[PDB]
């Protein structure tokens, strides 16, 4: 058997989940079996066995009324929480009231089963664990796991009991804000209180969050966003925008093919990675629809034109905050991206510009940096 | 007659998809072999629905296969000089689409 091994952290997103380790004076993020540095958070029941992260996310389409996903958007929530009712009218998989409480109803092996979010995010938090093992050749008990600083008590504690349940000893639970402001060492800062935006823009969901430290001390002093935006909001204009463009040049509609559309989607997902760092991107998708052959490109200003009120409508939360927090945005000391969508260019400049040039903390991967102060914070209570 | 070594390396990620296509075609082969022997073979016309459900799983993981191919194949960008190229991507998603059509028609034999 494998020796004892170091506390990690865990960020266990929505759609995502991220595991770091620190270790030689460093943190290191850790890739899944599948070399992946994040890992979906999705749970696949099947007629043989039960599936985590890629293989499940992987098989989705193949078994969609049975594959697991968002029981962050349920856990230590009441069935009749106004967002379980909103959110369940656009999940393949059933939720059912138990005594007041949601659960997740799936086929599992042939018959009915129903699990509680904790239990469905301590098979994500089991598969966290288990990567980080596979990573460093021994065990791994300890962790520090994150949630949104707008959780209530309830969703703490079932958080708390998913750890419990999947092995682990919660060394700490912290918000996701603190996590991205310990990674970039914010805290540790000289001076005065210190008045922090976190722009966390990233697997789904939108969090604008203020926090003010003040001797190593974290408050959160305001929370907004959007519960429902990201990149697949983004990918789904660009999709639009060929749609429109395949009806123009070839007087075919191909919305009702899925499986054209899609390619499309897929390769619109790529070319909106390709525009982070390049100013255009090309697309060559053979027989696409029809047999027809639809070979095209996308300016990164075209990206922008088709995204322009999503993403300057990322602003409204920003004053909301700063209204909330009372406080002016000249006021604030460090602003810190966070989420894979905070890559995009033009995301960046209109945070900035509204800041009045103010450079951004956007060093640490935007996908991993609450995962990285996770595993600080981890280190520390070692 | 302008064969570049730049070519050489797209051909050689198109005969990897073409033997990933393969493997994929001849479990879609199985399946067409199984599905020919329900439909042609002894079973008491009382236990064929359940033989043939019992494909399900199998052809649906067929058609996802050939999807993860069709979007590998779409990251390819091939200019217009690579024309060897080009028609092999051609040839090849043209393969993989026909056996797509073969996996619907399973699809519409079986759970009916």
């Amino acid at each position: 058997s494998m020796s004892k091994g170091p506390a990690v952290g865990i960020d266990l997103g929505t759609t995502y989940s991220c595991v770091g380790v620190f270790q030689h004076g460093k943190v290191e993020i850790i890739a899944n079996d599948q070399g992946n540095r994040t890992t979906p958070s999705y749970v696949a029941f099947t007629d043989t066995e039960r599936l985590i992260g890629d293989a499940a996310k992987n098989q989705v389409a193949m078994n969609p009324t049975n594959t697991v996903f968002d029981a962050k958007r349920l856990i230590g929530r009441r069935f009749d929480d106004a967002v379980v009712q909103s959110d369940m009218k656009h999940w393949p998989f059933m939720v059912v009231n138990d005594a007041g409480r949601p659960k997740v109803q799936v086929e599992y092996k042939g018959e009915t089963k129903s699990f509680y979010p904790e239990e469905v995010s301590s098979m994500v938090l089991t598969k966290m664990k288990e990567i980080a093992e596979a990573y460093l050749g021994k065990t791994v008990t300890n962790a520090v796991v994150t949630v949104p600083a707008y959780f209530n008590d309830s969703q703490r504690q079932a958080t708390k009991d998913a750890g419990t349940i999947a092995g682990l000893n919660v060394l700490r639970i912290i918000n996701e804000p603190t996590a991205a402001a310990i990674a970039y060492g914010l805290d540790k800062k000289v001076g005065a209180e210190r008045n922090v935006l976190i722009f966390d823009l990233g697997g789904g969901t939108f969090d604008v969050s203020i926090l003010t430290i003040e001797d190593g001390i974290f408050e959160v002093k305001s929370t907004a966003g959007d519960t429902h935006l990201g990149g697949e909001d983004f990918d789904n204009r660009m999709v639009n925008h060929f749609i429109a463009e395949f009806k123009r040049k070839h007087k075919k509609d191909i919305s009702e093919n899925k499986r054209a559309v899609r390619r499309l989607r897929t390769a619109c997902e790529r070319a909106k990675r390709t525009l982070f760092s390049s100013t255009q991107a090309s697309i060559e998708i053979d027989s696409l629809y029809e047999g027809i052959d639809f070979y095209t490109s996308i300016t990164r200003a075209r990206f922008e034109e088709l995204n322009a009120d999503l993403f300057r409508g990322t602003l409204d939360p920003v004053e909301k905050a700063l209204r909330d927090a009372k406080l002016d945005k000249s006021q604030i000391h460090d602003i810190v991206l966070v989420g894979g969508s905070t890559r995009i260019p033009k995301i960046q400049k209109l945070l900035q510009d509204f800041f009045n040039g103010k450079e951004l903390n956007k060093s640490i991967n935007p996908d991993e940096a609450v995962a990285y102060g996770a595993a600080v914070q981890a280190a520390i209570l070692s | 007659g302008s064969n570049s070594p730049q070519e050489e390396v797209e051909l050689k990620k198109l005969k990897h998809l073409e033997k990933s296509v393969e493997k994929i075609a001849d479990q879609l082969e199985e399946l067409n072999k199984e599905l020919t022997g329900i439909q042609q073979g002894f079973l008491p016309k009382d236990l064929q629905a359940e033989a043939l459900c019992k494909l399900d799983r199998r052809v649906k993981a067929t058609i996802e296969q050939f999807m993860k191919i069709l979007e590998e194949i779409d990251t390819l960008i091939l200019p217009e000089n690579f024309k060897d190229s080009r028609l092999k991507r051609k040839g090849l998603v043209k393969k993989v689409q026909a056996f797509l059509a073969e996996c619907d028609t399973v699809e519409q034999n079986i759970c009916q």
